[PDB]
Formats: C-alpha cells, sequence, structure tokens
C-alpha cells in the first residue's frame, strides 16, 4: 500500500474578526503663533486754552 | 478652479446678433472671505486685544 508524507492543515487563528480601524495620530506641523497687539486708542480731554 | 466648455467658446467673438458673446469676453476671478474678530471696550476707548 502506498506510504507518503500525511497531509496536515494548519487550523486555529482568526481572520476579518471585530475590525477596529484606529491607526491614526493627531499631530501637524506648521507656523507657531502672531506677536500682534494694540493699544485703547488715544484720548483727548483738553479745551479752553489753560496754559 | 476649472472652466467650462460654453466659457471657453464665449471667450472668442464671432456670435450672431443678440448672443451675448458677439465679441470676445473676459473674465476675473473674486474670493471673498468672512471670518471673526474680538472687540474691546474700555476707558472710553476701544482697540483690539489680539490684532
Amino acid at each position: 500500500i502506498v506510504l507518503r508524507g500525511p497531509t496536515l492543515a494548519p487550523t486555529l487563528d482568526r481572520t476579518a474578526t471585530h475590525t477596529v480601524t484606529r491607526p491614526r495620530a493627531l499631530g501637524s506641523f506648521h507656523s507657531t503663533a502672531g506677536p500682534a497687539k494694540h493699544a485703547a486708542s488715544i484720548m483727548a480731554e483738553c479745551k479752553d486754552e489753560s496754559r | 478652479v476649472t472652466m467650462s466648455p460654453e466659457s471657453v467658446v464665449a471667450a472668442a467673438g464671432g456670435g450672431n446678433n443678440n448672443s451675448g458673446y458677439n465679441e470676445p469676453q473676459r473674465f476675473a476671478l473674486v474670493v471673498i472671505a468672512v471670518n471673526h474678530n474680538v472687540i474691546r471696550i474700555m476707558n472710553g476707548s476701544m482697540g483690539f486685544p489680539i490684532l
């Protein structure tokens, strides 16, 4: 009778189970900030020519 | 932005009477933006705290 290496099929594991899909990592590179500021304009209360 | 075949054929003249595009036509692209800002009122005056 014919003799040969028996064929064994691996089993177990898990394929396409409980898809998560969360690989994103937040963060990027762009400009830092802007150094801008302003004062409260200029007030003027003067009349009568007090020298 | 991408133009249209109607635009590229109306750019040249040759239109018949009462066609609008009888003479060559010129076009200009315009873009407007709407944003936010903060105004501070104090000491009987106004100014931009962030500018």
